[PDB]
C-alpha cells in the first residue's frame, strides 16, 4: 500500500527537510567511529511516504494519546537510522524495529540530531559499516534514513550521561 | 517490547554531559510514529 513520491529540490518541502538534515549534524564522541566522520551530506533524493492504512494506525492513536493529555499529541518531527528502513516504510514500525538494548529499555529510539540517527544506519554502534565496502564511515555507498512525525504525549524526562 | 513508565507516553532522554547533544526519544508502540520523509545521502569527506 505504500507509494514513494519524489520531491523536486525546487519544493520548499524538499528544502526545510533538507535544512533539518544539515543542520542537525554534529560531531560525537566516538570521533565518528560508527556513523563516519562528516560534517555534512550530500542530499540525493527526498521521498514523501504515501500510505493510508498506517497513516490512519498513526492518527488513531494520534487522537488517543492526546486525549489522555489535555488534548496536545506533543507531535515532533525526529530521525530515524535502520538498517530495517524499507520493512518500515511498508508495513509501519513494530517490535521488530525497537532497540533491545538502548539505554531507556527496549523501545523504537528518535534523535534530533540527524548525525545520531546515521549512527544506526549499518546497525547497532554502525554495525559493520556499508554492504560494500564493510566501511562504517563510506563516502560511496548510498544511505537512507527516515524524518519521523512522533507523538510523544506525556514524556518521562531522563537525565543522562 | 517494553512500556512506557507509568502515566507516560514516551521517554526523553535529555543530554547531560556534552553540552551540543541534541534530545533522543523512545516510543513503545509502533503506532505513535508515521515515516514521512525517505532520505538518500552520502556522507561527506570534510575538506
Ligand atoms: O535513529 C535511531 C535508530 C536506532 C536504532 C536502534 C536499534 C535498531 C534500529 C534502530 O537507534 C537510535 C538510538 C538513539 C537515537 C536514534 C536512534
Ligand atoms: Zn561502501
Amino acid at each position: 500500500g505504500t507509494i514513494l513520491i519524489d520531491l523536486s529540490p525546487d519544493d520548499k518541502e524538499f528544502q526545510s527537510v533538507e535544512e533539518e538534515m544539515q543542520s542537525t549534524v554534529r560531531e560525537h564522541r566516538d570521533g565518528g567511529h560508527a556513523g563516519g566522520i562528516f560534517n555534512r551530506y550530500n542530499i540525493l533524493k527526498i521521498q514523501k511516504v504515501c500510505n493510508k492504512k498506517l497513516w490512519e494506525r498513526y492518527t488513531h492513536r494520534r487522537k488517543e494519546v492526546s486525549e489522555e493529555n489535555h488534548n496536545h499529541a506533543n507531535e515532533r518531527m525526529l530521525f530515524h537510522g535502520s538498517p530495517f528502513v524499507n520493512a518500515i516504510i511498508h508495513k509501519g514500525f513494530d517490535e521488530r524495529h525497537a532497540y533491545i538494548g538502548g539505554m531507556f529499555g527496549a523501545g523504537i529510539y528518535f534523535a534530533e540530531n540527524s548525525s545520531k540517527s546515521n549512527q544506526y544506519v549499518y546497525g547497532i554502534g554502525g554495525g559493520t559499516g556499508c554492504p560494500v565496502h564493510k566501511d562504517r564511515s563510506c563516502y560511496i555507498c548510498h544511505r537512507q534514513l527516515l524524518f519521523c512525525r512522533v507523538t510523544l504525549g506525556k514524556s518521562f524526562l531522563q537525565f543522562s550521561a | 517490547m517494553a512500556h512506557s513508565p507509568p502515566g507516560h507516553h514516551s521517554v526523553t532522554g535529555r543530554p547531560s554531559v556534552n553540552g551540543l547533544a541534541l534530545a533522543e526519544y523512545v516510543i513503545y508502540r509502533g503506532e505513535q510514529a508515521y515515516p514521512e520523509y525517505l532520505i538518500t545521502y552520502q556522507i561527506m569527506r570534510p575538506e
